[PDB]
């Protein structure tokens, strides 16, 4: 059982995308979102952040016919340095 | 939620102290506007001492503070967020645009506001939670028949007993006001957060509405800009005359400010002192000055809240 708990495209282009996810239970202080095409390596993604506090985002720039794999996963500050729960990943190909 | 003493308050004044000397690094170059962070965390300490000096011999008394605990364990959070902040920011700290500089300004603002409401619970250096007065009747009336005395609210708390008298439709609109009226971002609203947030959009009688027509779909709200982040935004619709924000001051809080673009080649702000902002917005799109929400040509219709 991740965080966010659901995951979803809602807006479709060849080249961009519009995700969201649910509202939590928990507190988020920040999300950190990841994109790239499927089978790939990690030198290709492609990370950004946006608040705890917004359930959306755009991602731009993706040549279309290809399969991307996102992530999102959701950051909790602790004591240390922000800390992760478990993270919801799609796949999708636009 | 856990007890303060004079130990865990000298652990805090040194975490603000290294964010300080981290933000005085000349390559940073930071602003002078607020939330000037270099003001706002020695201003803190200072406010901090004044009430230590009062509760001087009081020291036990003021560790069990509910508001006080919760307080400093968030002022805590808060400095140790920003210490981390340079530390994974590393040198793109000192490139204006990045966004670690843009992390950095939030949590100044939160800085700002935190300041304000420590002042504001404790004027002059003495507790004053528990006889806070709310500037709004029908809004005092709701803080006090739902919580009494208390001075702080965990969220869910104030989200139920809200949701009986103005009630919301998702989580995901709780979570935008949330956003909104917890400036201090600790997951409790205050009587000092509560006070603001029921001025800016009273009436009380349709509070959460005057919320969604002015805020959540509006183009042209701003949330926190300073005055020259208002005209530096609609420096960019000069051929666009009647194109106009309103915004949020960290300084002036629970007030509007509104700027708009002149047929002149002008950009200039004003201030509603008499008028609700809908009015206001409302008066000056008759009057044609409030035309182009943040440079759009759909302005929202803000008659209904009337």
């Amino acid at each position: 059982s991740s965080v966010p708990t659901k995951l979803e495209v809602v807006a479709a282009t060849p080249t961009s995308l519009l995700i969201s996810w649910d509202a939590p239970a928990v507190t988020v202080d920040f999300y950190l979102i990841t994109y790239g095409e499927t089978g790939a390596a990690g030198s290709y993604f492609q990370a950004f952040e946006v608040p705890g506090s917004k359930s959306t985002a755009t991602i731009s720039g993706l040549k279309p016919g290809v399969d991307y794999t996102i992530t999102i996963y959701a950051e909790y500050y602790y004591e240390d340095g922000y800390y992760i729960y478990s993270p919801i990943s799609i796949n999708y190909r636009t | 939620p856990g007890t303060v003493d004079k130990k865990m308050v000298e652990k805090c004044w040194k975490l603000m102290d290294k964010v300080v000397r981290l933000c005085q690094n000349p390559k940073l170059a930071l602003k002078n506007s607020p939330p000037y962070i270099l003001d706002l965390l020695p201003d803190t300490y200072q406010h901090l001492r004044t009430i230590l000096s009062r509760y001087e011999g009081k020291m036990e008394t003021l560790g069990e503070n509910e508001y006080f605990r919760v307080f400093m364990e968030n002022l805590m959070k808060k400095t140790k967020q920003t210490i981390s902040l340079f530390k994974e920011g590393k040198e793109r700290m000192y490139e204006e645009n990045s966004q670690p500089r843009r992390n950095l300004t939030k949590l100044s603002l939160i800085f700002s506001h935190m300041l304000a409401e420590l002042k504001g619970i404790f004027p002059s250096g003495l507790f004053q939670g528990d006889t806070f007065r709310i500037t709004k009747a029908d809004a005092a009336e709701f803080w006090r028949k739902a919580f009494g005395e208390k001075t702080i609210v965990p969220w869910k708390s104030f989200r139920q007993a809200l949701h009986e008298v103005h009630p919301i439709s998702s989580g995901l609109e709780a979570m935008a006001l949330k956003s909104t009226i917890d400036l201090t971002c600790n997951d409790y609203i205050s009587v000092f957060e509560f006070d603001i947030f029921t001025r800016l959009f009273q009436p009380w009688s349709s509070l959460l509405r005057n919320w969604n027509s002015l805020a959540v779909t509006h183009p042209g709200y701003m949330a926190f800009l300073t005055y020259d982040e208002v005209k530096a935004r609609l420096q960019k619709f000069i051929h666009k005359p009647g194109s106009y924000i309103f915004r949020l001051s960290c300084t002036r809080l629970g007030q509007w400010a509104i700027g708009y673009v002149t047929a002149d080649g002008n950009i200039l702000q004003t201030i509603p002192h008499n008028k609700p902002l809908f009015q206001a917005l409302i008066d000056g799109f008759r009057e044609g000055f409030y035309l182009f929400p943040d440079g759009r040509n759909q302005n929202p219709d803000l008659t209904g809240l009337c």
